[PDB]
DNA sequence: TTATGTAATACGTCTGTAACTTGTTCTTATGTCTGTTATGTAGTTAATATAATTGAAGGATTTTAAGA
DNA sequence: TCTTAAAATCGAAGTTAATATAAACTACATAACAGACATAAGAACAAGTTACAGACGTATTACATAA
């Protein structure tokens, strides 16, 4: 699951728009990120958020890990 | 496409069901299709070609 | 087609214990064909017990 | 003590994104009509000529109907 | 009661892949093929209608400061 591209997870097209605004590609750079970096984010707002969070979550994946020597 | 069914249709009777617009049901369609074709959901019929 | 390892493995698990039919013609009586457990041999003949 | 003024904080909210939907407008695939050529059908020919036809072959036993 | 012609039968697999002779002209109607036009179906763009998001601005409360 960390090597599949961002827009496998089905992101809104809100969502998806502004994570590839900042370059955010691959899932581990969704996870290496925490929550308020991802708030800083321009038009990334809390729902968005959470549910981003939501949606990652249904893959037993979460926000903060750290992934050594990614990629 | 006729699944499950007697008869193809075309975008007409397809709008007969609720509403009588075609280039809705185009859309609709489009969308679904682009939909159906994201890797995630797609992989059970790609091993039928 | 490819004829890879485990279908070999899956082709054991298959003929483990199911029973196939042997016959030689004329067929005189009903002990012209008998049923046996089959052993996988590599060759191309049918190895029959004496 | 109490006005005052900064500051955290929670809630409206104005605006920027995006979904749903229709107009309409243009393009193309298809169904149909029409004209022309090839195909398919049919009728006729008037010295005279007048009982096929082609094979094919070392069978050995039974049972069952016709003929007398 | 005795010939005499017909009728029927005659082991399994296995393999196997065929041939090969012998009217014409004319007249008519029909079917097929090609081309062009109209129509129905879809593709493309643009607009409108609508609610929600995202961060800002505001309002409220509590702490600090001033009298």
């Amino acid at each position: 699951i960390l090597l599949r591209p961002v827009d496998d997870l089905e992101l809104t097209v809100r969502s998806a728009n502004c994570l590839k605004a900042e370059a955010i590609h691959y899932i581990g750079d969704l996870v290496q990120r925490t929550e308020v970096e991802l708030l800083k984010t321009p038009n990334l707002g809390k729902k968005s958020l959470t549910e981003i969070k939501d949606v990652l979550a249904s893959r037993g994946l979460s926000l903060g890990m750290r992934l050594e020597n990614w990629p | 496409f006729g699944i499950d069914m007697n008869t193809d249709h075309t975008l007409e009777e397809v709008g007969k069901q609720f509403d009588v617009t075609r280039e809705r049901i185009r859309q609709i369609e489009a969308k679904a299709l682009r939909k159906l074709r994201h890797p995630s959901r797609s992989e059970v019929l790609r091993s039928f070609l | 087609e490819r004829e890879e390892a485990v279908v070999w493995d899956i082709l054991d698990e298959v003929i483990r214990e199911h029973p196939v039919l042997l016959n030689r013609a004329p067929t005189l009586h009903r002990l012209g064909i008998q049923a046996f457990e089959p052993v996988l041999i590599e060759g191309k003949a049918i190895q029959l017990h004496p």
